[PDB]
RNA sequence: CCUUUAACGAGGAUCCAUUGGAGGGCAAGUCUGGUCGCAGCAGCCGCGGUAAUUCCAGCUCCAAUAGCGUAUAUUAAAGUU
RNA sequence: CGGGAAACCAAAGUCUUUGGGUUCCGGGGGGAGUAUGGUUGCAAAGCUGAAACUUAAAGGAAUUGACGGAAGGGCACCACC
RNA sequence: CGAGAUGGU
């Protein structure tokens, strides 16, 4: 059965970018997956999105700009301490100068740069780059 | 065959016995890294490019 | 000349077991002796003219080439340990084992 | 069939050891 | 004899106008992304600056009716140690003509390699862009950016590749049978070439275009030429 | 391939690790103890035994020879053994009825090159080292 | 004992550096004499059957150096737990 | 599409750009599905299941030959009518 | 649709 909805999200996106289109659909809709996009659309790796209302959860269509190479989920969401950062971004980045972790946070779900300024850790989400 | 087979020994006794030929020392630490690095490094007389090891024969 | 074997293979070099084929006696640590039966795995066994029975190996330079069988004559090779073991060193044709025998150098034991 | 026949040839061994070594205490 | 020229001739419109007029780089080639068909074109714009290297010669043979029958096999390697490489292979009768052919294919294979920075943008670049891979056979190969002055942390075989292209630090990884060279070669190599088709947020901005080389000089190719 | 991640397993992954451990032909034999009562010596790099007998061993083809090696009856456990004697001349030196010490062949229990079922070689005879002898550089006392 | 200080103390033929190697993996001889599938070598692949780059020796050369070789337990290499 | 050692596979794909959930289970070739203890069965037998010792390869997919008491064309009084 | 095992150089 489903048993995470955001891993669904991010692999729909993924294989609709590796195939060069330029919408995608994305359902069932959550707000944990409208707070991921957001963070994606900030940082200038994908466009602008649209929610439908249809009485069951929702639906989302998505615009591509052909910049993404990778969005991905790591499934049991470990807790993470800003001393142990430094080893997650040396797994899962690559290249010092780009690519994002995203976490959640009792501040909000953001960027693994944000984290550092606002001295808070929390649980992984996912990447992109 | 002389004598029989699974005699122990044999080439070592066979063998003809010749003394050491040597006289003159050799040098010791510094002076033999300074030997071998004026003999390798500083004058050296260039070849084809099939280019010869240190002990060659023939 | 005459091949006594038949088959393709005349890719060796030809046997000649002929001309200065000249007669060979012992030295010390040697003997002659009888095969009394024939094993496997390159072994047999044999009987030596003053009476000490011993298992006995055919040479590396002998395999394939000089074959040995029951009744034979053969010239043995004695070890300075394990005196129950030995190896082949020649084999006498019924030609030359009648001239041992005529040199007194063969007890009357030897069948020919 | 050799794997056959090896897997029948150890059934009747085994069936004479068994009688062989019950037979003793 | 002495080295006079017309020892070439051109036989393709790159060729007419590489000996003639002002194309003036290798990199001007490669953005239109044209392929290189005479060895000469190479030998006029890197020249001696190239350096050569025999990676490894090998047997391999056919069964027949007579005799097994034998050929030699030769692997080559060139570059220039500022941001050019290139790799070749040819299999032949005798070792000399494999050794020659096997030249002229290491100088007709040449790609432009892309450098960058480890930490912060001091002084000119010296690393891989970002973390690369490349495959052969069922052999992988993988780079990864390294601090200032670490050298090559490799095995022999893609050390001498990596040298050649002109890339002083860099860490690796290998995995199943690197133990067949000639797949170990094209697994770096493919891992090298990959290094300038990446698209990176330094990329990001919109392309420009102009007119290629066969319509600038569309006229000269036409007035005196065949 | 399926392999459970949930964040409450690690009571499933500690212990089916520890039970395919038992899997691996080298961890085995290092844990259950039965081959330190088996090895000849227990635990030991080297043993003392004296001498039984001199023998010859035939050599596995491809290749010929009549390899010298020596029986041997170890000490602290009254055990039989065969072992080698390396270099040219070398079986001149051991006598019968004396001490050798003896040393592994150099492959941890398994057998060495040509030499059919022999695991050991011979160092030490009657307390003098057989490089010893060999380079002239001592003699064994009588 | 170490540090300090008078008197004796060096021409090299001595006030003399060793332990393992030279087919490949792996730095270094398609030299010269002996043996002849024997004696022996060889972690592994392999050398020796009368013209041995591999055994036994002379000469020359290689590597580390007041140190170098071998047996056995154990970590890395092992993304072969 | 993409994957793989390849034969091949719309899954045997979305994997060094490596993390949707979860059950069983393999670790060079042999000795061996054997010995020994337990357990089920009227019996035959089923289930669970070692070690000492031994060895440099055993194995998979594909290429060029040779070979067949395999098939299809064509030829020769050193073949036959 | 008779019978047609084997292999020192």
């Amino acid at each position: 059965v489903r048993m995470n909805v955001l891993a669904d999200a991010l692999k729909s996106i993924n294989n609709a970018e590796k195939r060069g289109k330029r919408q995608v659909l994305i359902r069932p809709c959550s707000k944990v997956i409208v707070r991921f996009l957001t963070v994606m659309m900030k940082h200038g790796y994908i466009g602008e999105f649209e929610i439908i209302d249809d009485h069951r959860a929702g639906k989302i269509v998505v615009n591509l700009t052909g910049r993404l190479n990778k969005c991905g989920v790591i499934s049991p969401r470990f807790d993470v301490q800003l001393k142990d950062l430094e080893k997650w971004q040396n797994n899962l980045l690559p290249s010092r100068q780009f690519g994002f972790i995203v976490l959640t946070t009792s501040a909000g779900i953001m960027d693994h740069e944000e984290a550092r300024r606002k001295h808070t850790g929390g649980k992984i989400l996912g990447f992109f780059f | 065959v002389h004598g029989s087979l699974a005699r122990v020994g044999k080439v070592r006794g066979q063998t003809l016995k010749v003394a050491k030929q040597e006289k003159k020392k050799k040098r010791t630490g510094r002076a033999k890294r300074r030997m071998q690095y004026n003999r390798r490094f500083v004058n050296v007389v260039p070849t084809f490019g099939k280019k010869k090891g240190p002990n060659a024969n023939s | 000349n005459k091949g006594k074997g038949g088959k393709n293979r005349r890719r060796g070099k030809n046997e000649n077991e002929s001309e200065k084929r000249e007669l060979v006696f012992k030295e010390d640590g040697q003997e002659y002796a009888q095969v009394i039966k024939m094993l496997g795995n390159g072994r047999l066994e044999a009987m030596c003219f003053d009476g000490v029975k011993r298992l006995c190996h055919i040479r590396g330079k002998l395999r394939k080439k000089v074959w040995i069988n029951t009744s034979d004559i053969i010239l043995v090779g004695l070890r300075d340990y394990q005196d129950n073991k030995a190896d082949v060193i020649l084999k006498y044709n019924a030609d030359e084992a009648r001239s041992l025998k005529a040199y007194g150098e063969l007890p009357e034991h030897a069948k020919i | 069939m050799r794997a056959k026949w090896r897997k029948k040839r150890m059934r009747r061994l085994k069936r004479k050891r068994r009688k062989m070594r019950q037979r003793s205490k | 004899g002495k080295a006079e020229d017309k020892e070439w001739l051109p036989v393709t419109k790159l060729g007419r106008l590489v000996k003639d007029v002002k194309i003036k780089s290798l990199e001007e080639i490669y953005l239109f992304s044209l392929p290189i068909k005479e060895s000469e074109i190479i030998d006029f714009f890197l020249g001696a600056a190239l350096k050569d290297e025999v990676l490894k010669i090998m047997p391999v043979q056919k069964q027949t009716r007579a005799a097994q029958r034998t050929r030699f096999k030769a692997f080559v390697a060139i570059g220039d140690y500022n941001g050019h490489v290139g790799l070749g292979v040819k299999c032949s009768k005798e070792v000399a003509t494999a050794i020659r052919g096997a030249i002229i294919l290491a100088k007709l294979s040449i790609v432009p390699v892309r450098r960058g920075y480890w930490g912060n943008k001091i002084g000119k670049p010296h690393t891989v862009p970002c973390k690369v891979t490349g495959r052969c056979g069922s052999v992988l190969v993988h780079l990864i950016p390294a601090p200032r002055g670490t050298g090559i942390v490799s095995a022999p075989v893609p050390k001498k590749l990596l040298l050649m292209a002109g890339i002083d630090d860099c860490y690796t990884s290998a995995w199943s049978c690197t133990a067949t060279l000639g797949n170990f070669a094209k697994a770096t190599f493919d891992a090298i070439s990959k290094t300038y088709s990446y698209l990176t947020p330094d990329l990001w901005k919109e392309t420009v275009f102009t007119k290629s080389p066969y319509q600038e000089f569309t006229d000269h190719l036409v007035k005196t030429h065949t | 391939m399926g392999k459970c991640r949930g964040l409450r397993t690690a009571r499933k992954l500690r212990s089916h690790r520890r039970d395919q451990k038992w899997h691996d032909k080298q961890y085995k034999k290092a844990h259950l103890g039965t081959a330190l009562k088996a090895n000849p010596f227990g635990g030991a790099s080297h043993a003392k035994g004296i001498v039984l007998e001199k023998v010859g061993v035939e050599a596995k083809q491809p290749n010929s020879a009549i390899r010298k090696c020596v029986r041997v009856q170890l000490i602290k456990n009254g055990k039989k053994i065969t072992a080698f004697v390396p270099n040219d001349g070398c079986l001149n030196f051991i006598e019968e009825n004396d001490e050798v010490l003896v040393a592994g062949f150099g492959r941890k229990g398994h057998a060495v090159g040509d030499i059919p079922g022999v695991r050991f070689k011979v160092v030490k005879v009657a307390n003098v080292s057989l490089l010893a002898l060999y380079k002239g550089k001592k003699e064994r006392p009588r």
